[PDB]
RNA sequence: GAACCGACUAAUGUUGAAAAAUUAGCGGAUGACUUGUGGCUGGGGGUGAAAGGCCAAUCAACUAUUUAGCACACGGCGGGUGCUAACGUCCGUCGAAGAUGAAGGAACUAGGCAAAAUGGUGAUACCAGCUGGCUGCAACUGUUUAUUAAAAACACAGCACUGUGCAAACACGAAAGUGGACGUAUACGGUGUGACGCCUGCCCGGUGCCGGCGGUAAACGGCCUAAGGUAGCGAAAUUCCUUGUCGGGUAAGUUCCGACCUGCACGAAUGGCGUAAUGAUGGCCAGGCUGUCUCCACCCGAGACUCAGUGAAAUUGAACUCGCUGUGAAGAUGCAGUGUACCCGCGGCAAGACGGAAAGACCCCGUGAACCUUUACUAUAGCUUGACUGUCUGGUGGGUAGUUUGACUGGGGCGGUCUCCUCCUAAAGAGUAACGGAGGAACGGAUAAAAGGUACUCCGGGGAUAACAGGCUGAUACCGCCCAAGAGUUCAUAUCGACGGCGGUGUUUGGCACCUCGAUGUCGGCUCAUCACAUCCUGGGGCUGAAGUAGGUCCCAAGGGUAUGGCUGUUCGCCAUUUAAAGUGGUACGCGAGCUGGGUUUAGAACGUCGUGAGACAGUUCGGUCCCUAUCUGCC
RNA sequence: CGCGCGCAACCA
């Protein structure tokens, strides 16, 4: 299902801290509000 | 003209191991800075 | 009066005995 | 632990 | 407790983290001769710490 | 399983055949494949199954002093500090001792690495699975750090939350517009988790977010309080203590497997627990097999060696370039004393020339640099609020940027300190230092306005200042000796020897900061040793609390000898079985221009933990490039 | 044994 069209998607906590507000930390580190790679709110948060 | 493990019964070093380029060889012949120096009649090859 | 052991030299006078 | 390092002066 | 009764017996730290540590005899035991107990402490990094360690645990473990 | 695509191990190569290859093996090989041609995406930008990867061999783009870089050094005398230690530090003053003189068959090793073996169909060459058992992790096929990391990391189907009603949210765009999507909530975006099975407990006090004081945790999180960790699991990728305790396995098991629970510091979608299959995945055991090893031997080729032709290179102050002991900016071919040595090649070896290769990467320093970071400060794009898309305006705003984040300091960090007063230090005028001894009431003020991380790092410097080794020292350490209260039935001294004292050694842990930061490579193993004697055995004695046997202890003695395995990276240690004994030390804790690279000590990743976070941890766990053709000394 | 039974106890 890559057929169906839509690529691999990376999570953000994955990544460095340069290509996600996510990313970084040494093991599993995420204490951040949950946001888009480009720093929006991403639970809750309406539009 | 024989060299070390056939003239003075020296031990091979490791026929594998990692050991590199050094099977047959005499090892070490010294010590460090303190003699600083081969002590006269070290066990070497020739005849 | 002496200093602990494996102490280095400043940060004060020692204890005494 | 030091706790002497105060004198004034004149 | 007799100092001369248990011998002292000082060697490296296992998981030497760095070139002073690779080196320095830090780690200690105590060998009670005649009741055969041993003791040792390398949770210090100077020697002189860990020797007291083990003693004091020493005299634990004869208690 | 070929092509093709890859790149797990290996040895070679490391001035290469090659600015990442070689041969031997190894994985995928109808697909998330691979490839050709052309096109597009541009630098704070792209692209990234995410490694900070890749984007043309290139990629995180006296005093004062935010002042300590007017550094003093030694010797004398008066001191502080230290050990009335230091070639230490801070002021004032001019008895008796030491280190160059075939058979076996994993016993290898960190590890069966490498070999050997297995190999086909239902096999004589080439060709062509080693197999089985226990277990961690990850479902899986895939992807990843071009050029040290292929994995447990990423992706994954699946699950969940959440946004989004279409001119969608969101993204790229000063804007137009484009993508979303020629789709339309069974669709699309974002976030987390990660097949499947059983499941996913409590807390809304905090920080978010949503609604207007409430609500929300498959939001970030936590388990007297907001609530106190539920199921499950548990010395675990997490358990420091610890090689926990017991059991299994073994002759012996720091590893492994099963339990126990005392969870330093598990735990339920930063999922918990199971889990068939799969894995160049981690750990352990067994059979087979073997030169891995005991312990190497022979042979076959390619070099090496000699001749002929050609003909480099790193390096290089100059050299008429010895050993030792001392000295010395403190490890000497060059100094002193001394011993030795005809002159000159060649083949070798590699102990020294603190050898060559990199103006150390470690450490510190700089009122350096960069990135990253956040509730550091100041801004600001965007988003949002109103008043009159525009102007103004409040909020929000690491999304982005510019910055910031003190010094002193027996290296720095951490802790403490910083201004003023009094006393002592202070050596009978005044003054006079130390993270000196006692007490009291960033204080010459860098801005109005400021935390951090960097192991992704970088530059300039420093042996001005640390980690290694050397040196000085010897508190500690080790080894003696003195005194003898006693123990030894009696009896101090056969053997011990308290309370105390005096040394020696350089020998541990230290102190110092003298040597090196225009690199002196670090534990262990191996291969080689060599010296000391403070002798473990063997030799010779004395005393014995010595019947003998066998010891104990002391003296003399260094000629020779002085273990294999299990466990662990280990030294050490424990155990097994030996042995006449399984010496203790020095030798840059001898020996990496001799080997290894298991440990440590980069870049990946994970767990526990701390941190809001970047990240960090003398915590752990898996993965992780070891270069040098020898001029001189030395030696054969 | 530093700083408040807790924390820290570091870099090589
Ligand atoms: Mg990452
Ligand atoms: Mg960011
Ligand atoms: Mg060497
Ligand atoms: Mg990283
Ligand atoms: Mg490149
Ligand atoms: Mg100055
Ligand atoms: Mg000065
Ligand atoms: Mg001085
Ligand atoms: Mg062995
Ligand atoms: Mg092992
Ligand atoms: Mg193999
Ligand atoms: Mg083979
Ligand atoms: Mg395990
Ligand atoms: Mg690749
Ligand atoms: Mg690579
Ligand atoms: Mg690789
Ligand atoms: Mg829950
Ligand atoms: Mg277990
Ligand atoms: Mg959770
Ligand atoms: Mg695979
Ligand atoms: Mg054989
Ligand atoms: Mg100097
Ligand atoms: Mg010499
Ligand atoms: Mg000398
Ligand atoms: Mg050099
Ligand atoms: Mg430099
Ligand atoms: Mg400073
Ligand atoms: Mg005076
Ligand atoms: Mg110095
Ligand atoms: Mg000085
Ligand atoms: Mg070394
Ligand atoms: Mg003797
Ligand atoms: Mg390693
Ligand atoms: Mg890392």
């Amino acid at each position: 299902a890559r057929w169906r069209g839509v690529r691999p998607t990376v999570r953000g906590t994955a990544m460095n801290p340069v290509d996600h507000p996510h990313g970084g930390g040494e093991g599993r580190n995420f204490g951040k509000h949950p946001v888009t790679p480009w720093g929006v709110q991403t639970k809750g948060k309406k539009t | 003209f024989a060299g070390t493990v056939k003239r003075w019964n020296f031990r091979t070093q490791d026929a594998t191991h990692g050991n590199s380029l050094s099977h047959r060889v005499p090892g070490s012949i010294g010590q460090n800075q303190t003699p600083g120096k081969v002590f006269k009649g070290k066990k070497m090859a020739g005849q | 009066t002496e200093k602990p052991l494996a102490v280095r030299m400043g940060k004060g006078k020692g204890n005494v005995e | 632990s030091t706790r002497n390092g105060r004198d004034s002066e004149a | 407790i007799n100092p001369a009764d248990l011998r002292i017996d000082v060697y490296r730290t296992s998981g030497a983290g760095g070139q002073h540590v690779n080196r320095t005899e830090s780690a200690v035991r105590i060998t009670h001769i005649p009741t055969g107990i041993v003791t040792q402490c390398q949770n210090d990094r100077s020697q002189h710490k860990n020797k007291d360690q083990a003693m004091k645990q020493m005299k634990a473990k004869l208690y």
